[PDB]
């Protein structure tokens, strides 16, 4: 068990509804609690399939060097990336150059 | 895209409310007090949620805590269970008939008799003993180890009372007892079997409770509440139900709920109904 | 014994001076007469309080959520069932081969309007009441003027709204008289077997027909008008309270004394 | 040490640049880092002084019964509360909820 | 609200950069690739950002770097230190010229690199030697323990060098403690150019204070790698280094190493700076 | 080599082609810079330093420093903390030695009063003149440039000499500490260390600054503010920019602070 932080934007009241049956809602959209490996990929698979042209960010915390992981989902995400064994984030301009 | 409940090891044992109204608010399972303040409780990680006098609860929080498998509890004097709320029944035929043919049968019967004997006092029942004669053996060894708990806790006892119309240390067991009788039955509805058909236990809606849950109860749950009735504290119940949680957590009682209600089962030598 | 089945919506329930009150959106009060019904089934819109429950409790009558028009069972009272006397007794008759035939032919008895002749084995039973049953609908599709093609269209999708309805107050039927609904005789391996076993017995007397009905209407929304239908052929036509002895009767057929 | 989680909502920007300079920004408004309490403590110093109209909550994991902590700052934040030892969250009736009660 | 640089102690030790431009992009510290592609590194959670040729600069990305304490380091091959940018100097006139008095008077820099040898060694030095006798008797040890780990890791040695591949892990694996070190001085207000045994040059106290845990921590790890004799070697001892530091928490103690090797010149160090903690955050209500 | 000059560099990507240390610009057009001849290279926001330029300027002993527009500030220096001891512990011996503190402070005075001022004076005796000097000089030149003055606002509290005047002369006078920091880091000295000014972190740029604050920079400030300007620290500035580059103001900086340093009569470093 590690600590599970998901942030969603702009999803359907569907996956707001799901995410609130198990997890904490600390503030609208925002949703944590403490759970295993094999919830939270559960909570991610009720991300993937009910979030739509919406935005959904998961971090949960690891034993690695960085000590967090996170995935991201729908409109214009940005990209988790290694550098050397650390965890950083990439992502695209907006129009810039 | 279903709504699946998650394994009661992987939420929290239980949670007790005391007053307000429960019911679902722009799709969160909340609790309402008289002054309006929403509290959210994300209803599926938790195992029970106990519901104290003057308790309301609405019609969405009631279907939404089955859909989730969250057996809701209605508590009364000392956390006994007055109700209980969930889905109805075992919707698999086979377990249920499973579990009938073998509390039917007297030697399939007896077959879990000394099954639940041996795995509540670690040995092997005396041989060649009717239920009744083990049920009176077991009623003996439960006595000794009352008495035992007493002394080593230095409580004063005076034999067991389990009607609160008849002292501190007997209310501590029952508050203690009521906790795991919760978990237990909430364990057996999600795992597919019914709480009244019992073994040792016969005829009452919780049968099959008092039998799983007497088998473990001595193990972690009564010891603590003689613990709690040493220091004779302010709310002894309240510290009792915080007590119960931590063991539960500890000693991950929920997870072992499952195997044991099924090696119980199994004792019958009847081939168990093939999973999922 | 008490065999009545209630409906309670949109209302505060509580108990004031020992006695069973639902209180509306409005302020008009409505007394309960708990103790003399055996289900109570709650609707959406309600809320109970404690005491209530407990009241109930004490009484014996079991509460149970439903949809409107009890469309679905989403809970139920001391879940996995309270009187195990009543679950052993229906255990014991689908254990033993020779009591549940007897269920079995007594159900296809009720079925028809007359006891089936002895040398009809049950494969045979099954295929005379699936013809009578083709045949029933047919005559139905006929009496009220609807194009039939067996049982999607219009109508099929009525009938499918119209034995909902009474699905959810048989499965509750089943659970206040102490069964279960998973246990069923001739329907088999289902989590609502036993509800279909005996709502097949008694679908064709006004719910059925009452699909056939609306659908002759050609309506826009045909799954609201027929739960409304339902809703009132329930609070009129006493189906309800025949739902409980119609159980206890099929199960009566095993020779052994009832609990 | 322990993950930390910054949640931003209508924050000025002079905020997101501090919060960039110690945390990931995995998204615009969200940040993720692994610290110390010293540093949390600090960074919450900076969310209280820098951000007054916008809304922010923090979250970290701790060695409790949740098995999580939480605070939150600006218009309409939710408080975090304390239920026979677990942490849940509490707030007021929602204006914009489109549902009476 | 000021912006104040966090204890290296709270940071990521080292990055290495290879490719592209770090700039401050929308409020941002980032690496801008050649599409155009940013890479978020949260600067003030680094203590060393280390630049590889081929690795343009802007004037954002020094500002931002000096301004939070993270020292930007450039780097040559291989690992080799060829500049750095950081806030200009001490900022406490006070510490430099208690760390320069120690410098200049020769009485008081004996007691200091006596101090340096007890640490480094873990026994006080031989009584009434001269700075070049404890240099002569310095270098015997060092060249034993060389020695010493070649035949513990089975390496074969002909002496270290600064210009095979045990050499090049080496210099590669001390040029990280280096930079680190570098870092730690600089963050605590004191000048790297001025040193004790080692005298004249522009790091000459990081060469100093990194030598005294150098064998510790950092060399042997270069001969465990020298051994294996990997692919790409200075990039595997870089990693090395970095679990090292974090494991060991070099960063952590460096700051108090060089507190205690100035404190020997027995000479009341300068106060403390005055600590303005931020209080902590709001309590969870009960009865919720 | 020993070099006093210094430049600056703006909006442009600097890297080495063909050897050559250049400046070009956003439509490819490239000047040539002449890094082995000056001392420190004060680069200004927007621009860009190539890895290979970083490596020539350290080769070539030119100091890299990273300022804001027109020096306003400074950032970020290249070899942080010092790169030549030499000079330092010529700076730190100069300032640990009463003796030879005094004759840096006295020398400081007697550039600041423009006369040798043989008589024996305490040095809150000096202060006291020079207190007097500084008040009468920014009077002499509200009253050269018709400016109205009110005094000189050395409180941020005080608000009603929170004129046009006083924001002109911050402005200016915040450009001249940038390039006399620089100056300092150039000569291989510290910035903290100072002689008449002690106890803060630019401490030797004050005493170094405020001997010619009022020889160009100053007067220009008044001059700006005699035509009040929308933007007065914007053409501030540029003004003292236009100063740096027609004056020879950057290549006097580094001779006055080793003249200033060389009053400890103590040999310096070679």
């Amino acid at each position: 068990m590690s600590m599970l932080v998901v942030v969603t934007e702009n999803v359907p009241p569907r996956l707001r509804g799901r995410l609130a049956i198990w997890l904490l809602e600390v503030r609208a959209g925002v949703y944590v609690g403490d759970v295993s490996a094999k919830i939270r990929e559960m909570i991610w698979e009720q991300i993937a399939g009910l979030a739509e042209e919406g935005n959904v960010v998961m971090a949960w915390a690891t034993n690695t060097e960085t000590g967090f992981e996170f995935q991201t989902f729908g409109l214009n995400r940005r990209t988790p990336v290694d550098l050397d064994g650390l965890r950083l984030v990439s992502f695209l301009p907006v129009g810039s150059s | 895209l279903p709504l699946n409940p998650i394994p009661l090891k992987d939420r929290v044992s239980m949670i007790f409310l005391q007053y307000g109204q429960i019911d679902v608010i722009d799709g969160a399972f909340v609790l309402i007090d008289k002054t309006g303040i929403r509290t959210h409780i994300p209803v599926g990680s938790v195992a029970c949620i106990m519901l104290e006098p003057g308790t309301r609860v609405s019609h969405a929080a009631v279907r939404l805590a089955a859909q989730v498998g969250t057996l809701l509890v209605w508590v009364g004097e000392a956390g006994v269970r007055v109700y209980a709320s969930g889905q109805p029944g075992g919707a698999r035929s086979d377990k249920l008939l499973y579990q009938a043919k073998l509390a039917l049968d007297e030697d399939l019967r007896l077959k879990v008799v000394r099954k639940m004997f041996e795995l509540r006092f670690g040995e092997p029942a005396p041989a060649r003993r009717s239920v009744e004669q083990l049920r009176g053996i077991e009623g003996s060894r439960v006595r000794a180890t009352y008495a035992l708990l007493a002394k080593q806790y230095g409580v004063t006892w005076n034999g067991r009372r389990y009607d609160p119309k008849d002292d501190t240390i007997n209310q501590c067991i029952s508050a203690a007892t009521s906790c795991l009788y919760g978990v237990t039955e909430a364990a057996i509805l999600a795992a597919g079997y019914a709480p009244a058909i019992g073994f040792v236990h016969t005829g009452k809606p919780l049968s099959f409770v008092y039998d799983i849950a007497d088998i473990i109860k001595f193990d972690t749950v009564v010891p603590k509440a003689f613990e709690i009735a040493r220091r004779n504290p302010g709310e002894p119940d309240r510290e009792v139900r915080l007590a119960c949680r931590d063991i539960f957590r500890s000693s991950k009682t929920l997870a072992k709920l499952i195997p044991l209600i099924e090696d119980v089962l199994a004792a019958g030598e009847i081939q168990p109904p093939a999973p999922p």
